[PDB]
C-alpha cells in the first residue's frame, strides 16, 4: 500500500535512506548540509564552483572518466546548489546501484580539483544570467531581505570570488562542509534497503539569521516587462504552521502571480512575484495585498477546501517518480532528519480549518514589513509607505 | 502620471522600513555639524545686506532724531 522509506545510519555517520517502489530505475542521490548560507564571504562562490569542477575528474577516474561511465551505464548524472543543500544524484537503471553508489563516492571524497576553465563558464554564464529576470529578483529578495546575514549573499556568489577562487580555498570548503554527519545517501525506485546499506559501508564509509523590512528597485525602462517579488518572514522548515501557510498560497495560487514559501532553517520568505507592464503594477500590488487581507479576516470554509484538495495534489509519491521522491528523501532527512510519509501530511492538512487559517495568516502577512525587490520599469511601483500601508485594513 | 514621467536604466536603489531603522538616527550627532556646515556656505551671500540695513535703519533714526534736535543757536 505505501512505501517504508527505511533509513540507517553508519560509522561516518552519514544516513543512508531509502523508499523502495516498483518503478524499474532508481534515482540515487547524495544530499549535503552545505549551501550558500555556510559560506563567509571570502568563499562565497565555493560550492557552485565545487559542483562545476565536480562531475569532472576525480581519484579513480580521471577527467571524464566518470561522466564517462555513468553515459556507459546509461544514467542520467545530476547536481545543484541552494542556499542551504547541495545535492548530486544519478537517475540510473536500479540493477545498476553498485556502479551507480562508488560513482557517487568519487564524487563527494576523492574528488579531483580545469579549475580555469569553469571559472571562465561561471563567470560567463553569470555575465548572462542577467538574462534570468526571474532569478535576479529572488536573489534581491534575498539581498534586501536578509541584509548583513550569510542569507543575502547568491549561490553563485560575486564575479569578484569566483575569479578569485583557488585549488586550495575549494579544497577547504570541500574537506569543511562535506561531512559525513551531514550527508545523506538518498535512494528511490527499485532499490533494496539492505543492498543500499551494504554498498554504503563498503563505499562513502570513509567520509542569528534575520529578516530585514527593506526594498531594492533596480530601475531599468528598457526592459519590456517588469517583476515584482514581495515577501514576508516565512515560519521556517520545522515550524508546523508552513502547512496551513501552504493552504493560504493554494488560495491565491495582474500576471504570472505566482507565490512561494521558500523555507530555510528556522526562517523563510513567504510572498507573491509577479510580472507586469508597468502601467499596471500598482493596480496589481493593491490587488495582492487585498487578497492576503481577505484571508486574513475573510477565509471561508469551501475556499479552505480548494485549497486543502490542491495541496493534497500536490505531495509528491512514487507517482511521481524516482528523482522527485529521492529528492524528497534528501531534504526530509536533511531538514527534518526524518521522511515525513504522506499519511502524516494528509493529517495536517485535514486538521487545517477557516479560523487557524486567518489566525496563521494574521500571524505572519498581518503588519509585518515586507520586502519588496523591482526589476524593470517600476516607476508606477508603490513606494515603501504606500506597501506597508496595505499591509494592514483600517 | 507615475509610470511615464522618466527613463533612468541601471540606477538600483536600496531602502529600509521605517519601524526598522532608528526615527532620529544621529539626530544632534551630525546634524549640528550639518547645521553649521550649512550656514557657512551661505552667511556671506546672505548676511550682509542685514547689516547694512541694520547700520541704515541705525544711521536714520539717529540722524533724523539729531536732525530734529534743536541747534543751540537756532
Ligand atoms: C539645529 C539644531 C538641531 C540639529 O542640528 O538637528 C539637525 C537638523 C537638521 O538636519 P538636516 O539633515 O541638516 O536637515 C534635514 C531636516 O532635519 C529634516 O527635517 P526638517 O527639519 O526639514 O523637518 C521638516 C520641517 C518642515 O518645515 C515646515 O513645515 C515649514 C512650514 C512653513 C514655515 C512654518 C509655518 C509658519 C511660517 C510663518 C512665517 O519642519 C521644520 O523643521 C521647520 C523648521 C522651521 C520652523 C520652526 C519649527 C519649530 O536640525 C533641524 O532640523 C532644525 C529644524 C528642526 C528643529
Amino acid at each position: 500500500s505505501v512505501p517504508e522509506t527505511q533509513v540507517s545510519i553508519l560509522d561516518n555517520g552519514l544516513r543512508v535512506a531509502s523508499e523502495q517502489s516498483s518503478h524499474a530505475t532508481c534515482t540515487v542521490g547524495v544530499w549535503i548540509d552545505a549551501g550558500s548560507r555556510y559560506e563567509t564571504e571570502k568563499n562565497n562562490g565555493a560550492g557552485y564552483f565545487l559542483e562545476h569542477l565536480a562531475f569532472k575528474g576525480t581519484k579513480n577516474r580521471p577527467g571524464n572518466a566518470l561522466e564517462k561511465e555513468v553515459e556507459s551505464i546509461g544514467a542520467h548524472l545530476n547536481a545543484y546548489s541552494t542556499r542551504e543543500h547541495t545535492a548530486y544524484l544519478i537517475k540510473a537503471l536500479s540493477k545498476d546501484l553498485p556502479k551507480v553508489v562508488e560513482l557517487l563516492a568519487d564524487i563527494v571524497q576523492n574528488s579531483s580539483l580545469q579549475i580555469e576553465k569553469e571559472r571562465d563558464v561561471i563567470l560567463r554564464e553569470m555575465q548572462e544570467n542577467d538574462a534570468s529576470m526571474q532569478n535576479v529578483v529572488f536573489d534581491y529578495l534575498h539581498a534586501t531581505a536578509f541584509q548583513g546575514t550569510p542569507l543575502a549573499q547568491a549561490v553563485e556568489g560575486p564575479s569578484e570570488n569566483v575569479r578569485r577562487l583557488s585549488r586550495t580555498d575549494l579544497t577547504d570548503y570541500l574537506n569543511r562542509h562535506y561531512k559525513a554527519p551531514r550527508m545523506v545517501l538518498a535512494a528511490a525506485g527499485g532499490v533494496e534497503h539492505q543492498q543500499l546499506l551494504d554498498l554504503a559501508q563498503k563505499h562513502l564509509s570513509s567520509v542569528p539569521c534575520r529578516f530585514t523590512g527593506s526594498e531594492i528597485r533596480h530601475r531599468d525602462d528598457a526592459l519590456p516587462l517588469a517583476h515584482v517579488a514581495i515577501a514576508v518572514e516565512g515560519p521556517g522548515w520545522a515550524n508546523p504552521d508552513n502547512v496551513t501557510l501552504q493552504v493560504a498560497n493554494a488560495i491565491i495560487g495582474c500576471q504570472s502571480f505566482q507565490t512561494f514559501n521558500i523555507s530555510y532553517s528556522d526562517t523563510g520568505l513567504l510572498g507573491a512575484h509577479f510580472v507586469c507592464d508597468a502601467m499596471s503594477i500598482d493596480d496589481m500590488v493593491f490587488f495582492l495585498q487585498g487578497q492576503w487581507m481577505r484571508l486574513c479576516t475573510s477565509a471561508t470554509e469551501s475556499e479552505v477546501t480548494r485549497g486543502k484538495n490542491i495541496l493534497r495534489n500536490a505531495l509528491v509519491s512514487h507517482l511521481d517518480g524516482t528523482t522527485p521522491v529521492c529528492e524528497d528523501i534528501g531534504r526530509s532527512l536533511l531538514t527534518y532528519g526524518r521522511r515525513i510519509p504522506l499519511a502524516e501530511w494528509e493529517s495536517r492538512i485535514q486538521e487545517v480549518d477557516a479560523q487557524m487559517l486567518r489566525d496563521i495568516c494574521s500571524k505572519y502577512f498581518y503588519d509585518q514589513c515586507p520586502a519588496v525587490a523591482g526589476y524593470g520599469p517600476i516607476e508606477q511601483l508603490p513606494d515603501y509607505n504606500r506597501i506597508r500601508s496595505g499591509m494592514f485594513w483600517l | 502620471e507615475f509610470g511615464n514621467l522618466a527613463r533612468i536604466r541601471h540606477v538600483i536603489s536600496y531602502s529600509l522600513s521605517p519601524f526598522e531603522q532608528r526615527a532620529f538616527p544621529s539626530y544632534f550627532s551630525k546634524g549640528i555639524p550639518n547645521v553649521l556646515r550649512r550656514t557657512r556656505e551661505r552667511i556671506l551671500r546672505v548676511a550682509p545686506p542685514f547689516v547694512v540695513v541694520y547700520l541704515i535703519y541705525t544711521w536714520g533714526n539717529q540722524e533724523f532724531e539729531q536732525s530734529k534736535r534743536k541747534n543751540p543757536a537756532m
